[PDB]
RNA sequence: CAUCACCUCUAGCAUCACCAGUAUUAGAGGCACCGCCUGC
């Protein structure tokens, strides 16, 4: 009883928790055992996590103080194997609280249809996880048309693509602005050589302006005009998917 | 193929043992190594990977007298030969190690940190954060297998209930037990990446023969291929 | 840790026992029968055989712990092979002696003075250098195994020519394949020395002591130099089977009982082979000490004190161009404790008979730049072997 | 063609090759030293 209380305090002291954060710790917990408490928040700063940005993930979800102390040690082995860990993690956990939670396979084929099928460098791949949390949601089959789309029909190499985001973004965006770009003439694709007759419209201009900024710096043309390709592009895409 | 490993002495000792190559070849005698083969005759030098053996006799931690830091010809860094009470043992020498130096192996894990000496080989759970740390083993009674090379070094980045997290010197994390032996400092020959080889025989004199000369247009991205999806295979190339 | 040795090169676990033998009751089938081999049949369990007779050509020793010879305590044995870690400090702590270095003054005053010398002496040694590294065999460069004995012996020939001058040099012989054994106690560790190899110089008449009453009793201020964390007996042979015996080499009777001088000698081809110059010194001490102390033994009984009449014998050791003197005194008996009388040794390290010999001339760009002889001939160094081989008999 | 030099890619580990080795390492490759200039 009188162990266990203190040496919670006094293991959250030597870990430089804040006086503030440790009583919260107590109160974020519900039911959790004491020692499995402490382990969920040894783990987490055993991957290097500051204790501010602790305090912040468990407040917010609850869920992973009541997991099994097997399965985050296991799963912490292998997110230190993949390249995550002190201050990348701190990405992924606020944009993706449930990669804890998900189950092994599903980071597992994630990843290897980033290496394998996507033919990404290890290097690219920790690069894209850190900064794109998004991609161990989104569903493997949506994921892999999104590369593809960039890597063929747009051009784009596998260090521009790491570099830009692009994959953070969603697909039916990508869609709208570069199709019509490709319809406008603006947009060239890239020969077999790779050479264009013009300039393509960097990535960033494509997608990380807004809509009604992107036509006027790179698409020349009307927000009305835009509309209406988007309805006409709608329709396209619902026949593309009953024909096939 | 009749082939018998020359690993068979199982009593260590500090004679240099004769060792014969092996050519890439493992044991059914087909190539399994590419660009291996002659080179200058070594003799290989036990190394004792396990700081902390103590003696028949004796127990807890105990010291030894370095003798001679010479060169090694299987591995990168330089060796030590060292003498604790009645016996002599070859460990991997450090950066700054010289002949009449002594070291301190020990067990130990005291309530607080101690004074980190370069060399010496004490518990992951009593060594300063940060200190520079090399020859590290995954469980107690394991030996060295990491950060051997000549002037490797790991990071203690952190000890928490009982563990400690290594920084390997591929710049990978990874998480042992406190109680793991570990030696202070870098490994020696620190300049060992600067030499240069200068022509292509002293390569065939480090066993190590030229590469193929096929042109290989598969590689990492050029050999593996992405298959274009039946909806990005119209866009795949076109005539310019 | 590291075990050492692959499991392919062990030998490979014998086959599962047919699951005949699992059954009660049941007598299995084998070939044992049929003497050979086959593979439908059991394999048969044969009971361990004996030979029956003793056969000294396939003959087996009875394990370790059953030889009649076995005690518990370890014996630490110093042999020829033994090369010493710490060298002469290390062998100074196991004799519980004191190191003087230089020779002593009566020693060396025998052939001060010009009366001794040898008649043509540079030439002399000269001669004898060029015979044994350049003249002594068909071959142009004799190996070291070779000239290493020769030079010495040709060395005590030259020395044994002055019976002319001094009529006590006939009282004395070289003995060779000769040994020794001495056991003592330092600091409750049971030690054996088992000399042998080299010549040993014995004479009718035992060697005067050399230091004074005094001068030993001035022994009990010093103190024995320590090597920890190396042990005192390290790159010693720890045997378990032996046996405690005091001999000098030779029965009773013999009418050169007491030793004068040893010979020893490094004739080894490969450098590794050969004892270092700190090692080798080393040997001598534990060689000179293990000499006198059987003496001590025979004459005064097995007990522990300190010597009436304190022993003193010499050693010489060469590696055939690299010359070390040792003269020991044995002043006491009682080694296992590290206080009272202590031995004492004059030792002269590092005495250069010549530098360099030139078995064939240097010649470069058809200019004979080095002639054929030796380099650096040092006459002084062959008056310090003359002395020793003149003491007690001038 | 190979070649030092440079560059890319893969791998955090032991009892038959790599290796009785451990990322200053090993493997798979490109290019052909060095020096200057350049991408990022
Ligand atoms: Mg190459
Ligand atoms: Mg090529
Ligand atoms: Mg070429």
């Amino acid at each position: 009883g009188s162990l266990e209380l203190e040496r919670v305090m006094s293991s959250l002291l030597d870990m430089g928790f804040s006086n503030a954060h440790i009583n919260e710790l107590l109160s974020v917990r519900r039911g959790a055992s004491l020692q499995q408490l402490l382990d969920i928040i040894s783990e987490f700063i055993l991957l290097g996590l500051n204790p501010e940005p602790v305090c912040v993930v468990l407040k917010k979800s609850p869920q992973l103080l009541k997991l099994p102390i097997m399965q985050m040690r296991k799963r912490s082995s292998y997110l230190q194997k993949l390249g995550l860990g002190e201050g990348k993690l701190k990405r992924v956990l606020y944009c993706c609280p449930e990669i804890f939670t998900m189950r092994q396979q599903d980071i597992n084929d994630t990843v290897r249809l980033l290496k394998e099928k996507c033919l990404f460098t290890v290097q690219q791949v920790t690069k894209i996880l850190h900064s794109c949390p998004s991609v161990l949601r989104e569903d493997l089959g949506q994921l892999e048309y999104k590369f593809q789309y960039a890597y063929f029909r747009m051009g784009i190499k596998h260090p521009d693509i790491v570099k830009s985001e692009y994959l953070q973004y969603s697909l039916t965006k990508i869609k709208q602005r570069h199709i019509y770009l490709e319809r406008l003439g603006r947009y060239q694709t890239p020969d077999k050589k790779g050479q264009t007759q013009i300039p393509n419209p960097l990535l960033k201009d494509i997608l990380r302006v807004s809509e009604a900024e992107f036509l006027a710096r790179t698409a020349c043309t009307s927000v009305e005009e835009f509309q209406v390709f988007k309805k006409l592009l709608a329709r396209e895409e619902e026949e593309s998917e009953s024909s096939t | 193929a009749n082939f018998v490993s020359w690993k068979s002495r199982t009593k260590y000792t500090i004679t240099p043992v004769k060792m014969r190559k092996s050519g890439g070849r493992d044991h059914t005698g087909r190539i399994r190594v590419h660009g291996i083969g002659g080179g200058h005759k070594q003799r290989y030098r036990m190394i004792d990977f396990l700081r902390f053996r103590p003696e028949e006799t004796k127990s807890g931690p105990f010291e030894e007298k370095v003798i001679q830091v010479r060169y090694d010809p299987c591995r990168s860094a330089d060796i030590a030969l060292v003498a604790g009470g009645s016996r002599k043992r070859w460990i991997i020498a450090t950066e700054n190690m010289q002949a009449g130096d002594t070291i301190l192996n020990s067990n130990h894990i005291g309530r607080m940190a101690v004074a980190a000496r370069e060399g010496d080989a004490h518990p992951l759970g009593a060594l300063p954060v940060g200190t520079l740390i090399n020859n590290v083993e995954s469980e107690p009674g394991r030996g060295a297998q990491y950060i051997r090379a000549a002037g490797t070094c790991g990071v203690l980045l952190r000890k928490v209930n009982g563990t400690a997290i290594i920084q390997l010197p591929s710049k990978r994390q990874m998480q042992v037990l406190e109680t793991c032996v570990a030696t202070v400092g870098r490994v020696s020959n620190v300049d060992h990446n600067k030499r240069v080889i200068g022509k292509a025989g002293r390569n065939r004199w480090l066993g190590k023969r030229p590469n193929s000369g096929r042109w290989h247009r598969k590689g990492g991205w050029a050999g593996r291929k992405i298959r274009p999806l039946p909806p990005m295979k119209s866009y795949v190339k076109l005539p310019s | 840790a590291y075990e050492w040795g692959v499991r392919s090169t062990r030998k490979s676990e014998p086959p599962p026992l047919d699951r005949v033998y699992e059954i009660p009751g049941l007598e299995p089938i084998t070939f044992a029968g049929k003497m050979h081999f086959v593979p439908w049949l059991a394999r048969p369990i044969f009971p361990p055989w004996d030979r029956g007779y003793k056969d000294p050509r396939f003959y087996r020793s009875p394990p370790l712990h059953e030889h009649p010879l076995y005690k518990d305590q370890a014996c630490y044995i110093f042999h020829h092979r033994c090369r010493l870690l710490e060298g002469v400090k290390q062998a100074l702590w196991l004799t519980k002696t004191k190191l003087i270095e230089g020779l002593p003054e009566k020693v060396l005053s025998l052939v001060d003075d010009p009366r001794n010398h040898i008649e043509n002496q540079d030439e002399c040694v000269l001669n004898v250098i060029s015979h044994a590294r350049l003249w002594q065999t068909t071959e142009e460069i004799p190996k070291r195994e070779t000239y290493c004995p020769v030079i010495v012996d040709n060395l005590i020939q030259l020395c044994k020519s002055q019976i002319l001058k001094h009529p006590s040099l006939a009282r004395r012989i070289c003995v060779q394949n000769s040994t020794f054994s001495a056991t003592w106690n330092r600091e409750s560790l049971l030690l054996q020395v088992r000399g042998s190899g080299g010549a040993r110089l014995s004479t009718k008449d035992p060697l005067p002591t050399i230091a004074s009453r005094e001068e030993i009793e001035a022994t009990k201020n010093h103190v024995l130099e320590t090597f920890y964390p190396i042990s005192p007996i390290i790159d010693l042979h720890e045997c378990n089977i032996y046996d405690v015996k005091n001999d000098t080499g030779f029965q009773e009777g013999y009418p050169y009982p007491y030793p004068h001088t040893l010979y020893l000698l490094d004739k080894a081809n490969l450098r590794p082979h050969r004892l270092q110059p700190d090692q080798l010194r080393a040997k001598m001490i534990l060689f000179a000490f293990g000499s006198a102390l059987a003496q001590a033994r025979l004459l005064y009984g097995n007990d522990a004190k300190v010597l009436e009449q304190p022993v003193v014998v010499q050693s010489v050791g060469t590696d055939g161009r690299v010359f070390h003197f040792l003269v020991f005194q044995l002043n006491t008996t009682d080694l296992d404790c590290n206080e009272g009388v202590k031995n004492l040794a004059w030792v002269d390290s590092d005495q250069l008979l010549y530098q360099h010999f030139w078995c064939l001339p240097v010649i470069k760009k058809r200019v004979v730049v080095e002639p054929v002889g030796p380099v650096g001939f040092k006459p002084e160094t062959f008056r310090k072997f003359l002395a020793l081989y003149l003491h007690g008999a001038a």
